[PDB]
């Protein structure tokens, strides 16, 4: 784990499983009273 | 100014059609932040949304409208355009009646219905906008497109007034 | 330690922050605490 830790290992696989998965009112509050 | 009026009402009438048809034609109507096909800059309008920097610059595809009634009928009234192509025809349809009022002076009715025709595309042409602004909400800016379809109907409500005004002044010459 | 942990970091976020405060002219680095809390009160909310 020390090994896999230093070489960057565990980081890569984190970022390859976790990232790399990727007011006013409204016009539509009064819409019934402009139709 | 019965020559200028209605030279007013001509060019008006030129001028509010080629505006409306700009509009719904040009695809610059808002300033998104879409996908062309991560998210980029992006323009849309009423059928494509287009990027605007990036690889994909240049290249886009139709927006698809489509991703229970009132949403349902709200999404296929602006999926369609309806209102905005039907302001487009009677804009059209306008511009006929006032062509054709020099080439046939023997009725009366043909300037009024001309009128009518342009304030009717001014009521269309609103609700497209207030469905739009509905259908796109359910940061941005507005591209010319916009400016270019509320200026028309600006013109064309103008033309509407005088438009009628020539009616209602030849006839009141006539009875009185 | 800060720096250090910024320097030799490989997350995504803190080498793009790294890469930024690497570049960054004027030193966006202070000498002492004192210095960096007086940099983000008199920098009217321009610095963090």
């Amino acid at each position: 784990v020390l090994k896999l830790s230093e070489q960057g290992v565990l980081d890569k696989l984190k970022s390859k499983w976790w990232y790399d998965k990727g007011s006013a009112l409204s016009l539509s509050n009064v819409a019934g009273v402009f139709y | 100014d019965r020559g200028i009026q209605m030279l007013i009402t001509t060019v008006g009438a030129f001028a509010a059609f080629s505006l409306m048809t700009i509009a719904v034609g040009t695809d610059y109507w808002l300033y998104s932040r879409g996908v062309c096909r991560e998210e980029v800059m992006t323009h849309s309008g009423l059928w494509r949304t287009c990027c605007l920097e990036g690889a994909f610059r240049g290249v886009c595809k139709k927006i698809d409208h489509f991703p229970d009634t009132a949403e349902y009928l709200l999404r296929a009234v602006r999926a369609s355009s309806v209102f905005p192509i039907l302001s487009v025809t009677l804009l059209f349809f306008g511009g006929l009646c006032v062509a054709a009022s020099e080439f046939h002076r023997s009725r009366h009715s043909v300037i009024l219905s001309a009128g009518i025709f342009f304030v009717s595309a001014g009521l269309s042409n609103i609700i497209g906008i207030i469905v739009y602004i509905s259908a796109n909400a359910g940061s941005y800016s507005y591209g010319w497109s916009f400016y270019f379809g509320a200026f028309s109907f600006i013109i064309a409500e103008i033309v509407g007034v005088v438009a009628v005004h020539i009616y209602i002044e030849k006839h009141q010459q006539l009875r009185a | 330690s800060t720096k250090e942990f910024f320097r030799r970091s490989k997350i995504a976020v803190f080498e793009k922050m790294w890469t930024y405060m690497k570049s960054a002219e004027p030193s966006v680095f202070v000498r002492t605490t004192e210095e960096g809390m007086i940099r983000v009160r008199k920098s009217k909310g321009k610095y963090a």
